[PDB]
C-alpha cells in the first residue's frame, strides 16, 4: 500500500504483490455459450489447456466448443514454422467441427511472451476461407488480462467486423443473460427507442452495425478497449453508472433516454411501476443485509458497482473494495454514487489482504474459489465472486435477485446453525 | 503444435503441487504468471479442502518482464519461508516461467536458508502431471535420505510403507483406508503413508519399514526403486484393485515379508457376478481407457471377474505402455497408446462398445456416441471425490466397482422387453428407465439392422459391412446381415 | 510514405551508430523522422539527444501501466535537427523478457499511430534476434537494411537475418533494401556473398576513428569537426544512403545460403 | 574444473577470444571444454574447422528424449584435443533462444560435463536479454568481459557487471577481469576500471590476422607465424591462459549508474 489518492470523497489505494485471480482465457467459459456458433482455440501450453477444462469440463460435451494448440519443443526451438503449424491445426479442427462459423485464436502467456503473431495468422486463415469461417484473435494471457478483461479482448476483435451504418441505434455492450437482454429491449422499446441491439450477439455471424448515430450503453465495467474501439468507428459512448440495482439501472436507462431526447414524463411513467415493485421485492433481503460488514477481493471490476448497490440499496457497510484494475474515467459516475470514505484498493497483495480480512472478520467476504472454502474453515462467511458473471443481475427488475446472491450464504449460515 | 480438445494430464507442476499439498510441513514456491493460481481450485473445490495449498506463486505480470523477475522470485522465497516456516522447500517453475529461465531453484539454494531445498527441474513442454509428481516425490526423498528378517528377530508385527496415494489421485482417500484395514486383519502394521499425510520428518522413517507397498506406480515406482537400491527395501508390484488382484497382492506381500498363509468371499463381487441376474452380463462389449494402473486393473476385472468382452483397450501413461500392450495381447487386441482425445474417441466409435470404462474425458465421447459410461480413472472432476466411502482397492473396492460399472447398463427385464417389442410409446429404443428420463445398404438390409436391439447394433453394422467386403458381396441386404451373424 | 526502415545486423556492427546518423541525414534532407530503439540497453538514440531519455516502460511505470491515461508524446523526445527519439527499454541483463518488452512496445507504437504523421520511421534493433519479439519491427517496415563488415561472423549473421526477412515476407510487405558495409576497408567477402544471394551494397563505411569518437562525444558525425580525419567522407556517405532510400531503393529478391554453403563460400 | 563464462558487447570478439583461449589452455596441457550458447552456433568452428551438430538438433533427433543421449552424441573433439559443444537455437526471430540455451546448460550439467575436465569455457552471446543466457553463471567460477576502447562496449560491459554482481549474491561466480580487444589503446577502459574496481587481464589490438583466422576457419595458432601479428596474438592468448591458472583473483567491483558512465566516458 502506497500513499493514498482521493476522488469523489472516496479513497483510492494501490497494492503490489502476489495475486489470486483468473487469466483472461477464462472468458471462454461464458463466451462459448453466449455465441454457440463460435469456437475458442487457445494457443499456449498444457497449463492453459488444463485451466479451461478444469473450469468447464465438469460439464459433458458431445461436441467440443474450445481447445488448445499446445506448443511443443520444436515450436520453442523454432524447428517448426509457427504459421505452418497453426494452419495445420486449424485445418484438422475444422474437420472435427465443420460447422464452426467463427474461430477465436486466443493468446496465452506462452504465445504472448515469445510473440507468435496470432493476429496475422488469423488474417491469413480468414483469407483462405472467407466465405465460411471467420478467424479472429484476442489475448487472454494472465500477464496481460485478468478474468473478465478477456471478454474486452474478444469484443474488441469483433468490432472491425461490425457493418458500417449511420442509423438510429442503441447498442448494449457487454454480456447480458438472454432474459435480461430481452427485458431491457422491451423497456427501451416502451420509451420509443425502436432500434436496440446487443454486443456480443447470440450468433457470431450476425454482428450489429455501427457508426455515427449509434449510442452505446456499457452494461459491463470491463470494456475499456472495446468502448475505445467502438468510439473510433463513430459511435457515441454514453457515460452512466452500471445497471446494477434500482439506482444504477435507473440512471443507466436515463442516460440513453436523455441522449435520444425522450420526454421525462414518459420515462417516469414507464420506470415507476418497475421501481416501486423492486423496492417491495428488495425488503426481505435488505433486512438480512443491512448493517452487515462487507469485504470484496479483486476479481472482475464488478466490485465497485456491487459495493455501491449493496451499501446504497441494501445498507451494507463496506470495509474494503478491491479491484484488479481501475479505469477512473469509466468508473466516474459510479464513484459519485459510492458512500463517502469508501476504501478502494487497486491491485493486491493476497497475503496482506488476507490479514486485513482476518483482522476485521467481515460478515461477508466476496472472494475467489481459491479462498472461499479455506475462509469458511476459519469461521468467515463468504460469497464466491465468480457467480455475478454467471447470474442475471442487470436491470431494475433484477435488483432483488442480485441482493439474494449475497443474502443466500448468510441465510444458509443460519439454516445450518 | 498439438491440437488438444481435452488433455488427459495437466502440466508437470500440478503433479508437484499434488505432492506438496498431500504432505504437511512442505511448502512450494512456484514461479508463474498471474492466473496460474487456478490450481488452488483443484484442491479447494474438487478436493473440497478447507485450507489453502502450501504454494506461493510469484504471479508476475507483463510489466514485470521489463524488470527483475529473478529478484521477484527471491523475495517470494524469503516471504514464504518466514511466514510459513516449513520443514522443507520445493522450488519450481510453471510453463511460462520456464521460458524466461530465472533458475529459481538454484537461486533458493544460494539464499542461506537452513532447511532442505528441492530444486525441481520439470520440463512443462515434454513431461506431464504424473511424471511431475513422481519426479518431485523422488527428488524429495532422494534429497532427504541420500547420506544414509528383522521383524521376526525383534518380536514385532511386520510394518509396511504405503507409497503412492495423493490428492487429485483417484479415490486415494478410501483406498488407503481399505488397504490399511486389510493389512491389519492380516497382521501387518503401517509404518509411513506417503505422500498423503506425511511430513518430511515422516519420510525420514521410510527405511524403517519391512517392505514398501506401491499402490500407485505412476506416482511412486521411481521412489520404491530408489528405496530398494539404497536401503534394500523390497516392494510389491501387484496393485490390489479387483478381487483376484487383491489376493495376488496379499500373496506377494506375504512372500516379501516371509509369512505363511485372503479368502475370495470377503468381497461381495464374486457372488453378485455369479448370481443369475449377472448372466446377461456375459459378453457385453467394453472399451477401457485411463492411466496404466487402473486400465490394467479394469482389464482383468472385466475379463476374469465380470465376464465382459474387452473390445478396446488403451492408456495415456506411456511409461506403462509395454504392460498395457502385453495385457492387450492376451485379450487379442492392439493397445491404444495415446494422449490424443480424438484418437480415443475414434477408437471407441470404431469398435462400438456397449460400455466405456474410461476417464472424465470418455464421458464426452460416450455422450456423443450414446454409450453407457463409467469413470475408472483420472482425469476426473468433483463427482468422483464423493463424501461416502468409495475405494477401488481391496474387498470393498470391488463392491463399489461392481455397483458402478454395472449401473450404466440397461437392466435385465427392460433389455429383454425392448428386444421383444419395439412399438411402445414410452419404452422406446435406447431408453433406460432406471435412469429416470423420458458399401450401400438396401431398404431391405437396413430393416434387418433396425431389428438389432440398440447398443449391439453398432457392432452388427460394422461386422456386416466387414463381411460384405470380405466376400464378393455388393450392396447389402437382410440375408447378408444374417449371413454375417452366422459368420462371426 | 511513411517509409519504415528496420535496421538489423551482427551484434556491435554499428547498427545504432548508423541509424542515428542516418536519421540525421534524412532530417538534413528535409524529411521528418522518428527513430525507435528496440534494445533493453536503450543506447540507440543518445547521440541524437546528447542524453539518455526515459524509456517506454519508464513512462508506463509513471502511469502505473494504465492505457487510458497514457500520453503519446511523453515517451517521444526531440533530438538533432528535430528528429524524434523513442527507446523501448527493457529488463536488466539476465532476467525478465526483453523480447516481449520490445514486441509489445512496437504494437503500442503502432496502435497510437506513431508510425504515421512522419516521413521516416527507423527501427534500430539489437544484434541477437533470439525470439519473435525482436522481429516485431519487421511486421511494419517497408524495407530492412542489414549492416555487416568484411569478415566471416558478420556476414554469417547477415545470412541468418536474410532468412528471417524472407520468412516475414511471406506474410508482410517488408523487403530487403540492401547491405550497409561498415568498419571495413574492402568488400571482397561481402560482394562474394552478395553475388550468390542477390543482395546489393547500398553504402560503404571504412573503419573511421572519428565515428568511434562521435559516440563518445554523444553527437552525430554531423556535429564533429569537419577538418578531423575522415569526417567528410562519412558525412557524405550517410547523406548518400539517405538519398538512396528516398530516390533509388528497390525490393531485392534474395535467397539465403545454408550454413554449410556460406561456410564453403567465405574464405580464401 | 575451472569454469569460465565469457560475456560482452555483441560482436566484440567473444567467440574469437574464447576459441583461441581454449586452444591456449590446451597448449598448456589442460583439458578443455568449450560451450557455445548462441542460436548462431558459431562459437567453436575455428576449433573444428566445421559446423558441429547442435544440442537442440541432436535432441530433436531423439524426439527430445534426453535420456537416450550420451556425451559422445553432442560433444566433438577439435584442435589439440579441445572438446566442443554448440547449444544451437531457433532461426532469427523465432521461438525462444533463452529457453533453448537454458535447456542445453542443464543437459550438460546432467552428464557431469562441467566436472570431468580441467577448464570449461561458456561462450555466450552479446545481448543477455533474459535469464536463459545467464544460465551459465550458476556453474561458473569466473566471468571474463570482453570490450573495446569505446563507449558502447564499455557501457554494455557495465550492464553485464551489474548482472554478475546480482548473481554473485547467491552463486560462487566472480568477476575475473576485463579482456581488452580490437583496440590500440586503453584510455576509456582504465577510466572505467579505476572507478569500478575491475582490472584488465589481457589486451588484443586490431589485428587483421585475427579477422583472417575466422575466415580460414582456424585458430590463431594455426596461422602462419610470419604473417603480421600472429606470434604476438598467440603469446597474448598464452599469457591470458597462464593468468587464469596462477594469477586470477575474484574482483570486488560495483557498476556505475547510467548517468555516471554516460558522463565518465568521453573527452
Ligand atoms: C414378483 C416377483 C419377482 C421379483 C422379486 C423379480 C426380480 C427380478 N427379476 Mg423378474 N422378478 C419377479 C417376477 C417376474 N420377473 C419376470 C421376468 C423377468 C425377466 C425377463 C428378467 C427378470 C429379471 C429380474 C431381476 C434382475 C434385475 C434386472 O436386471 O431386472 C430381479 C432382481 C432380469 C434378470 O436378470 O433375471 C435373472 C431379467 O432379465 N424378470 C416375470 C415374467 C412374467 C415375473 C412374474
Ligand atoms: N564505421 C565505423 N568506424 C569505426 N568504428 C565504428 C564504425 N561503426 C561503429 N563503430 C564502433 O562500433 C561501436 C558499436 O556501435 P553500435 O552502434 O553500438 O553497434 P550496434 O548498435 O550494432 O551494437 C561504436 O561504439 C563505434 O565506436
Ligand atoms: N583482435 C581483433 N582484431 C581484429 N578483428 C577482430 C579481433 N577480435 C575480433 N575481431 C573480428 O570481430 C568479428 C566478431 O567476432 P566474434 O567472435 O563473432 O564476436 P562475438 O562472439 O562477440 O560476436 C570476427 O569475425 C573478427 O573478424
Ligand atoms: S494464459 Fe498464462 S495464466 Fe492463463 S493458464 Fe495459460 S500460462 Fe496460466
Ligand atoms: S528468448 Fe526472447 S522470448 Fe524467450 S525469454 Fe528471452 S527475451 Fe523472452
Ligand atoms: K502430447
Ligand atoms: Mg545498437
Ligand atoms: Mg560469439
Amino acid at each position: 500500500l502506497g500513499s493514498p489518492e482521493f476522488m469523489s470523497g472516496s479513497t483510492l489505494l494501490k497494492e503490489t504483490g502476489p495475486r489470486e485471480v483468473f487469466c483472461g482465457l477464462t472468458s471462454i467459459v461464458w463466451l462459448h455459450r453466449r455465441m454457440p456458433d463460435a469456437f475458442f482455440l487457445v494457443v499456449g501450453s498444457r497449463t492453459c489447456a488444463h485451466l479451461i477444462q478444469s473450469a468447464a469440463g465438469v460439464m459433458i460435451f458431445a461436441e467440443p466448443r474450445f481447445g488448445t494448440a499446445i506448443l511443443e519443443e520444436r515450436d520453442l526451438a523454432g524447428l517448426a514454422d509457427a504459421h505452418e503449424e497453426l494452419d495445420r491445426v486449424v485445418k484438422s479442427l475444422l474437420k472435427r467441427r465443420p460447422e464452426i462459423r467463427t474461430l477465436f485464436l486466443v493468446g496465452s502467456c506462452p504465445s504472448e511472451v515469445i510473440k507468435i503473431d496470432l493476429s496475422r495468422a488469423a488474417e491469413r486463415l480468414s483469407s483462405q476461407f472467407n466465405g465460411q469461417v471467420r478467424i479472429l484473435n484476442y489475448s487472454g494471457s494472465g500477464i496481460e488480462t485478468t478474468f473478465t478483461q478477456g471478454e474486452d479482448g474478444a469484443l474488441k476483435a469483433l468490432v472491425p467486423l461490425m457493418p458500417s451504418s449511420q442509423e438510429e441505434q442503441l447498442l448494449l455492450a457487454g454480456t447480458l443473460a438472454n432474459p435480461v437482454e430481452d427485458r431491457l429491449k422491451t423497456i427501451f422499446n416502451r420509451l420509443g427507442i425502436q432500434k436496440v441491439e446487443s454486443f456480443p450477439p447470440r450468433e457470431s455471424t450476425k454482428l450489429p452495425a455501427i457508426g455515427p448515430g449509434t449510442k452505446v450503453l456499457l452494461a459491463q465495467p470491463y470494456l475499456t478497449d472495446t468502448a475505445r474501439e467502438l468510439k473510433d468507428r463513430g459511435a457515441e459512448i454514453l457515460q452512466a453508472p452500471f445497471p446494477l440495482g434500482v439506482e444504477g439501472s435507473q440512471l443507466w436507462i436515463e442516460a440513453a433516454a436523455n441522449a435520444f431526447k425522450i420526454k421525462k414524463t414518459l420515462v417516469d411513467a414507464t420506470l415507476e411501476p418497475l421501481i416501486t415493485r423492486a423496492h417491495k421485492a428488495l425488503k426481505p433481503y435488505v433486512e438480512q443485509l443491512s448493517g452487515k460488514k462487507l469485504f470484496l477481493l479483486p476479481e472482475s471490476q464488478l466490485e465497485i458497482p456491487l459495493a455501491r448497490f449493496l451499501s446504497n440499496e441494501c445498507g451494507m457497510k463496506l470495509i474494503e473494495v478491491g479491484v484488479p484494475y481501475l479505469n477512473r474515467e469509466m468508473m466516474g459516475p459510479e464513484l459519485d454514487l459510492l458512500p463517502q470514505n469508501t476504501r478502494i484498493v487497486e491491485g493486491q497483495h493476497v497475503e496482506k489482504q488476507l490479514d486485513r480480512v482476518r483482522e476485521h472478520h467481515p460478515d461477508l467476504v466476496v472472494c475467489g474459489m481459491g479462498l472461499a472454502n479455506p475462509l469458511e474453515a476459519e469461521g468467515i462467511s463468504t460469497k464466491w465472486s465468480i457467480e455475478m458473471v454467471f447470474s442475471p443481475i442487470h436491470g431494475i427488475d433484477q435488483a432483488s435477485d442480485l441482493a439474494e446472491l449475497f443474502a443466500r450464504p448468510l441465510h444458509r449460515q443460519n439454516l445450518l446453525n | 503444435m498439438e491440437l488438444t480438445l481435452w488433455t488427459y494430464e495437466g502440466p508437470p507442476h500440478i503433479g508437484a503441487m499434488r505432492i506438496a499439498t498431500s504432505m504437511k510441513g512442505l511448502h512450494y514456491v512456484l514461479h508463474a504468471p498471474q492466473g496460474d493460481t487456478y490450481a488452488d481450485l483443484l484442491f479447494t473445490m474438487i478436493e473440497r479442502r478447507g485450507s489453502r495449498p502450501p504454494v506461493t506463486y510469484t504471479t508476475f505480470q507483463a510489466r514485470d518482464l521489463g524488470g527483475d523477475t529473478a529478484e521477484l522470485v527471491k523475495g517470494h522465497i524469503f516471504e514464504a519461508v518466514e511466514r510459513f516456516k516449513p520443514e522443507a522447500l520445493l522450488v519450481g517453475e510453471s510453463c511460462t516461467a520456464e521460458l524466461i529461465q530465472d533458475q529459481p531453484g538454484s537461486l533458493a539454494k544460494g539464499m542461506g536458508l537452513n532447511i532442505p531445498i528441492v530444486s525441481l527441474e520439470l520440463p512443462a513442454y515434454s513431461k506431464k502431471e504424473n511424471w511431475g509428481a513422481s519426479e518431485t516425490f523422488y527428488q524429495l526423498i532422494r534429497g532427504l535420505l541420500k547420506e544414509i528378517q528383522s521383524w521376526q528377530e525383534e518380536g514385532r508385527r511386520p510394518r509396511v510403507n504405503l507409497l503412492g496415494p495423493s490428492l487429485l489421485g483417484f479415490r486415494c482417500r478410501d483406498d488407503v483406508l481399505e488397504i490399511q484395514k486389510i493389512l491389519g486383519e492380516n497382521g501387518i502394521d503401517i509404518n509411513v503413508i506417503a505422500p498423503l499425510g506425511a511430513s518430511p520428518s515422516d519420510l525420514m522413517r521410510l527405511p524403517k519399514a519391512d517392505a514398501n507397498v506401491c499402490l500407485y506406480p505412476e506416482i511412486a515406482e521411481s521412489t520404491c526403486l530408489w528405496l530398494e537400491r539404497n536401503f534394500k527395501t523390497p516392494f510389491t508390484k501387484v496393485v490390489p484393485i479387483g478381487v483376484k488382484a487383491t489376493q495376488d497382492f496379499l500373496e506377494e506381500l506375504y512372500e516379501l515379508l516371509g509369512m505363511e498363509v485372503s479368502n475370495s468371499d470377503q468381497s461381495k463381487l464374486p457372488w453378485y457376478s455369479k448370481s443369475v441376474d449377472s448372466n446377461y452380463l456375459t459378453g457385453k462389449r467394453v472399451f477401457i481407457f485411463g492411466d496404466g494402473t487402473h486400465v490394467l486393473a479394469a482389464a482383468r476385472i472385466a475379463n476374469e471377474e465380470l465376464g465382459f468382452e474387452v473390445v478396446g483397450i488403451g492408456t495415456y501413461s506411456r511409461e506403462m505402455a509395454r504392460k498395457v500392450r502385453a495385457a492387450a495381447t492376451e485379450l487379442g487386441l492392439e493397445a491404444l497408446i495415446t494422449n490424443d482425445y480424438l484418437e480415443v474417441e475414434e477408437s471407441i466409435k470404431e469398435c462400438a462398445p456397449e460400455l466405456v470404462l474410461g476417464t472424465q474425458m470418455e464421458r464426452h465421447s460416450a455422450k456423443r456416441l450414446g454409450i453407457p459410461c463409467a469413470v475408472i480413472s483420472t482425469p476426473m472432476h468433483v463427482q468422483d471425490v464423493p463424501a461416502r466411502y468409495s475405494p477401488q482397492m481391496g474387498w470393498e473396492g470391488a463392491n463399489v466397482i461392481f455397483d458402478d460399472w454395472v449401473h450404466p447398463l440397461m437392466m435385465g427385464l427392460e433389455e429383454h422387453l425392448i428386444g421383444m417389442f419395439r412399438h411402445d410409446f414410452e419404452f422406446t429404443d435406447g431408453h433406460q428407465s432406471h435412469l429416470g428420463h423420458l458399401i450401400h445398404w438396401t431398404s431391405e438390409g437396413e430393416s434387418e439392422l433396425a431389428k438389432i436391439p440398440f447398443f449391439v447394433r453398432g457392432k452388427v453394422r460394422r461386422n456386416t459391412e466387414k463381411y460384405a467386403r470380405q466376400a464378393g458381396c455388393r450392396e447389402i441386404d437382410g440375408e447378408t446381415l444374417l449371413d454375417a451373424k452366422a459368420h462371426f | 510514405g511513411a517509409l519504415v526502415i528496420a535496421v538489423y545486423g551482427k551484434g556491435g556492427i554499428g547498427k545504432s551508430t548508423t541509424s542515428s546518423n542516418l536519421s540525421a541525414a534524412f532530417s538534413k534532407l528535409g524529411k521528418k523522422v522518428l527513430q525507435i530503439g528496440c534494445d533493453p540497453k536503450h543506447d540507440s538514440t543518445f547521440t541524437l539527444t546528447h542524453k539518455m531519455v526515459p524509456t517506454v516502460i519508464d513512462i508506463l511505470e509513471e502511469v502505473d501501466f494504465h492505457s487510458e491515461e497514457l500520453r503519446p508524446q511523453d515517451f517521444m523526445f526531440e533530438g538533432f535537427n528535430g528528429v524524434q527519439c523513442v527507446e523501448s527499454g527493457g529488463p536488466p541483463a539476465g532476467t525478465g523478457c526483453g523480447g516481449y518488452v520490445t514486441g509489445q512496445t512496437v504494437k503500442l507504437l503502432k496502435e497510437h499511430h506513431l508510425l504515421e504523421d512522419t516521413d521516416v520511421v527507423i527501427f534500430d534493433v539489437l544484434g541477437d534476434v533470439v525470439c519473435g519479439g525482436f522481429a516485431a519491427p519487421l511486421q511494419h517496415a517497408n524495407y530492412c537494411l542489414i549492416v555487416t563488415a568484411n569478415d566471416f561472423d558478420s556476414i554469417f549473421a547477415m545470412n541468418r537475418i536474410v532468412a528471417a526477412i524472407n520468412a516475414k515476407a511471406k506474410n508482410y510487405k517488408v523487403r530487403l533494401g540492401g547491405v550497409i558495409a561498415n568498419r571495413s576497408a574492402e568488400l571482397d567477402q561481402i560482394e562474394k556473398f552478395n553475388e550468390k544471394t542477390g543482395l546489393k551494397t547500398m553504402a560503404h563505411f571504412r573503419n573511421v576513428d572519428a565515428i568511434r569518437r562521435s559516440r563518445l562525444k554523444k553527437c552525430t558525425i554531423f556535429e564533429m569537426d569537419p577538418e578531423e580525419e575522415g569526417v567528410l567522407e562519412v558525412q557524405n556517405e550517410y547523406l548518400s544512403l539517405a538519398k538512396k532510400m528516398i530516390d533509388n531503393v528497390e525490393p531485392l529478391e534474395a535467397e539465403p545460403l545454408k550454413d554449410r554453403e556460406i561456410f564453403d563460400l567465405l574464405g580464401f
